[PDB]
RNA sequence: CCCGGCGAGGGGAGUGAAAAAGAACCUGAAACCGUGUACGUACAAGCAGUGGGAGCACGCUUAGGCGUGUGACUGCGUACC
RNA sequence: UGUAACGGGGCUAAACCAUGCACCGAAGCUGCGGCAGCGACGCUUAUGCGUUGUUGGGUAGGGGAGCGUUCUGUAAGCCUGCGAAGGUGUGCUGUGAGGCAUGCUGGAGGUAUCAGAAGUGCGAAUGCUGACAUAAGUAACGAUAAAGCGGGUGAAAAGCCC
């Protein structure tokens, strides 16, 4: 705390309390007892327990009905309204769409939808494919998805 | 985060002071007279709902011996009756009937007389 | 002069060295 | 399978003590280290 | 139900007169104190003044026994600081003699405002005469 | 119909007005004008001044005969209190408050 | 030389129960000028007891 | 007519037609009960005390509802001792209603 | 527009959705101080309450009697850290 | 300091000794109802369902289970100008921390559930800051060099001007 490091009144013969420091963490504009850090939350997790963590809630994802897989998935011309078009057709609105390609087009007409997200077959996540109400997933990403979890 | 505590603190103070409504001065306005007062009438509620069922045996008692010895017997000799006559009549019964219907009490006074003869 | 006035209960207590008025010490 | 019907498993997640507040939580005024010892003290405690 | 309680505007009092030749002082008063109480009612009520109104008379001819015509004292204090007074049973007899059965109930009954509302009722005379009449008082006999 | 007058901020405590202020509570404003004319608080004078606006806003704004009128309400509130620093003996200080008020008449025929 | 319990306001006010002022209890009327006044004094415009003792 | 009889470990004293506070019973809201150990019918000068109970006597009641009681607040507080505690309680009852004394 | 000292301040009128948004201006708690109403209180002694409890006032009500406020009198009872 | 060496009144028993029958008398015991803990036993446990005993004063202290607050996800969801939060009341409810509903004010945000993280709960520290009491409408109004009157001005003159 910007201050000084003087006694604001002496030890005794004042009827007031004890005091050695304005900076004391009880008076106004004094310091925080215990001020805080910058500090790191990030926790270790195994690798066999976040395979065994994405392993299991695809297999809930099967056995919820919450996993849909086609052959390919492509918009011609980068256009949300041609990937909302599909969509409905497909009967989704709130969807993850992995592909194990990179498709431009598909990430800029997915980009604008708050509904819709559209990963890599590599950078999947539990909480995504929880967040999602349906996951897409092209063949090709199954059989990386299948490969990188044994 | 930096919860800020005004409101919790408002409603625990309201508790307390509703509480105290009735109470002389600061009793009734100030918290810190009014929780160091309700903890006191809770200690008194818990004493004497102990000390009720000491009163009321006491007043029940007392009229009891009154209305028995208007009939010309005291409570010692009438209770020691009805235990010889094996009537288990709780004196809370006994006063009232010796309030309303004293013909009644009456009855029970030769009972514990003939009880005793 | 609010300076003065916001700062004054710092020195009301200006000299507050005397007293003593206990010459029986009480030793 | 939600984010909110996740549950942890039972005892993993324990409270964890908060001294200083109040008679019902047990950990009251002194908060586990008794009256006017060097252990009470803050930084008190002795070496190896 | 509720345990009945007496009410002061609905309770009646009695009138009775009893003379006080001879009995023996301490086991009149507290045949007295008990009818000023109404503790041989059965409506009996401790916060309610529920005793009979009496007329005490020839006081001055009251016993006691052994010696304490003339060894019972009775101190008070005037406040001031010298203030402590003293008198005997006789010089109590001879000066004030209601008094000694004002005392007597005084001591026996409850303190505070009801008891001093029954002591009220305790109308002492030395003599053998009242001007009660209008009351229909009866003979009480202790 | 009642006519209310306020003299807010007047300059004076609520306890010396508060003397003034009973002495008419319940009046008629004929017999409240002749004792605060005969009494000699200062209070008389502000409470008197309000007395006479409340009289004249009622015959005004609303439309009163003066002469049935009756002070039904009347109550002084303690104001804002401005505080000046008195210099003592020995360096120290003392803070002197200068109570204001807030009169408040108010004036119907019931 | 101080207290040591703060007074109630209750004896606050039982204090200040005698602080109370007694109004006037009638004004006198001069018998020329029929204006009111105080008893055995002048009145503003100068009358007493009925005769203008000073012009004004 | 007034009658005296035991429930819940307490006597009543109890005319016909009155309705009766007691302790918690396994009776059903409407149905009839039958309190068989009567202590004393009285019938206006025609009075029967039961020596160890009347013999012929019988109450029935229709329970018209249970319920709980009024809540009370036990506070317990040992000074300067660092103790206290808070406890409410409700106690269970159950209204009744005098259908007829049977002497 | 009115009272007032060509004041302060206020009452109207008017604006505005709102002036209990009027510049001492969002919401405006508490301590504290007041006005009014109900009850109680001038023969009465103490942590000021609690248990009981008359009476009074007010509401409800099918009169059933319950509430609410007050609390004469009375048993017990010497604050907190 | 005052009776002041039965608690008092008072007592010649209302004292003492012996015996006896009564009765009062505690939060003790018993009765009725309700909660919870730990053990039994059995179920066919859903890891709790009957019965069953027994236990339940408690500081330091140890163990176990919870309420509520702010914030993040769930939430571009839900509630909300047909009235949010907040404030003030009332009624109901739970074993408790608490909860729900609603009247008035207010006039725009709030947020279930299940998880997560805490600047997470105040009556005390001769605690800090602000506001308001108290004493109290009391002390005092600062050299005991001294004022009085007329007139003026002015809303108003002991204090200003002449
Ligand atoms: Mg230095
Ligand atoms: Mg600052
Ligand atoms: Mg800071
Ligand atoms: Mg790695
Ligand atoms: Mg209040
Ligand atoms: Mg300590
Ligand atoms: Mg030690
Ligand atoms: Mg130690
Ligand atoms: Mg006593
Ligand atoms: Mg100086
Ligand atoms: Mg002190
Ligand atoms: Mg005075
Ligand atoms: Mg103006
Ligand atoms: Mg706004
Ligand atoms: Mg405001
Ligand atoms: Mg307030
Ligand atoms: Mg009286
Ligand atoms: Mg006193
Ligand atoms: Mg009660
Ligand atoms: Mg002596
Ligand atoms: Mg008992
Ligand atoms: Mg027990
Ligand atoms: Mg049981
Ligand atoms: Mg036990
Ligand atoms: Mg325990
Ligand atoms: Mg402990
Ligand atoms: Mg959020
Ligand atoms: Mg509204
Ligand atoms: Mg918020
Ligand atoms: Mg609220
Ligand atoms: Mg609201
Ligand atoms: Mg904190
Ligand atoms: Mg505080
Ligand atoms: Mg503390
Ligand atoms: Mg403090
Ligand atoms: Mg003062
Ligand atoms: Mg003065
Ligand atoms: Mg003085
Ligand atoms: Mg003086
Ligand atoms: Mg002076
Ligand atoms: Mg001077
Ligand atoms: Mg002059
Ligand atoms: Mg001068």
């Amino acid at each position: 705390v910007t201050g000084s490091g003087k006694k604001p009144w002496r030890q005794k013969g004042t009827g007031r309390a004890r005091s050695g420091s304005i900076k004391s963490p009880i008076w106004r504009s004094g310091g925080v007892t215990f001020a805080a850090r910058p500090q790191d939350h990030s926790q270790k997790v195994n690798k066999k327990m976040y395979r065994g963590a994405l392993k299991s809630i695809l297999s809930e994802l099967v056995r919820q009905d919450r996993l849909i897989v086609v052959e390919k998935f492509s918009v011609e011309a980068p256009k949300t309204k041609l990937l909302a078009q599909k969509l409905k057709d497909m009967a989704l609105e709130d969807v993850l769409i992995i592909t194990g390609e990179l498709d431009e087009n598909l990430f800029l007409a997915a980009r604008n939808l708050h509904k819709v997200d559209v990963r890599d077959a590599t950078g999947i996540d539990p909480v995504s494919l929880i967040a999602f109400d349906k996951v897409v997933m092209t063949a090709d990403a199954v059989k990386q998805v299948e490969e990188m979890l044994a | 985060a930096r919860v800020k505590r005004g409101v919790i603190a408002r409603a625990r103070h309201k508790k307390i002071l509703k509480q105290a409504k009735g109470y002389y001065g600061a009793r009734s306005r100030v918290y810190r007279v009014a929780f160091q007062a309700v903890i006191k009438a809770g200690q008194y509620a818990y004493r004497d709902r102990r000390q009720r069922k000491r009163q009321f045996r006491q007043l029940w008692i007392a009229r009891i011996n009154a209305a028995a010895r208007q009939n010309g017997i005291s409570y010692s000799k009438f209770i020691n009756g009805l235990k010889k006559a094996s009537v288990e009549i709780d004196r809370k019964i006994l006063a009232d009937i010796a309030v309303f219907d004293k013909v009644a009490f009456t009855a029970l006074v030769e009972k514990a007389k003939a009880a005793l003869a | 002069m609010s300076g003065k006035m916001t700062g004054i209960v710092k020195w009301f207590n200006a000299d507050k060295g005397f007293g003593f008025i206990t010459p029986d010490d009480g030793s | 399978m939600r984010l909110n019907t996740l549950s942890p498993a039972e005892g993993s997640k324990k409270a964890g003590k908060r001294l200083g507040r109040g008679i019902g939580s047990g950990l009251g005024k002194t908060g586990g280290r008794g009256h006017k010892g060097q252990k009470s003290r803050s930084g008190g405690g002795v070496r190896r | 139900m509720k345990t009945f309680t007496a009410k002061p505007e609905t309770v009646k009092r009695d009138w009775y007169v009893v003379d006080a030749t001879g009995k023996t002082l301490g086991r009149l008063a507290t045949e007295l104190a008990r009818r000023l109480r109404g503790k041989h009612k059965a409506e009996y009520t401790p916060h309610v003044d529920t005793g009979d109104y009496i007329i005490v008379l020839n006081a001055d001819k009251v016993a006691v026994t052994g010696n304490k015509r003339t060894d019972k004292v009775y101190y008070h204090h005037t406040g001031h600081i010298g203030g402590i007074k003293q008198a005997t049973f006789e010089e109590m007899i001879a000066r004030r003699p209601e008094r000694v059965i004002e005392i007597a109930v005084k001591g026996m009954l409850p303190k505070g405002p009801l008891g001093r509302a029954m002591f009220r009722k305790l109308k002492v005379y030395a003599g053998n005469e009242h001007n009660h009449a209008a009351q229909q008082p009866q003979v009480l006999d202790i | 119909m009642e006519t209310i007058a306020k003299h807010r901020h007047a300059r004076s405590s609520a306890q010396k007005v508060r003397l003034v202020a009973d002495l008419i509570r319940g009046k008629k404003v004929s017999q409240a004008l002749d004792i605060l004319t005969y009494t000699n608080k200062k209070a008389a004078v502000l409470v008197k001044k309000v007395l006479e606006s409340a009289i004249a806003n009622a015959e005004h704004n609303d439309g009163a005969d003066i002469d049935d009128l009756k002070v039904t309400k009347i109550f002084v509130d303690e104001g804002p209190s401005m505080k000046r620093i008195m210099p003592r003996a020995k360096g120290r200080a003392d803070r002197i408050l200068k109570r204001t008020s807030h009169i408040t008449v108010v004036v119907s025929d019931r | 030389a101080v207290q040591q319990n703060k007074p109630t306001r209750s004896k606050r006010g039982m204090r200040r129960s005698h602080d109370a002022l007694t109004a006037v209890t009638s004004l006198s009327v001069d018998k020329t000028s029929g204006e009111k006044h105080l008893r055995h004094h002048i009145t503003a415009d100068g009358y007493y007891r009925g005769r203008k003792v000073i012009a004004k | 007519m007034y009658a005296v009889f035991q429930s819940g470990g307490k006597q009543h004293r109890v005319s016909e037609g009155q309705t009766v506070r007691l302790e918690k019973l396994d009776i059903a809201t409407g149905e009839t009960v039958e309190f068989a150990e009567v202590l004393m019918i009285a019938n206006g000068e025609e009075v029967k005390i039961g020596v160890p109970f009347v013999d012929g006597g019988v109450i029935k009641a229709e329970v018209v509802a249970h319920g709980r009681g009024e809540k009370v607040k036990i506070v317990k507080f040992r000074r300067r001792k660092h103790y206290r505690k808070q406890q409410g309680h409700r106690q269970w009852f159950t209204d009744v209603k005098i259908t007829g004394i049977s002497a």
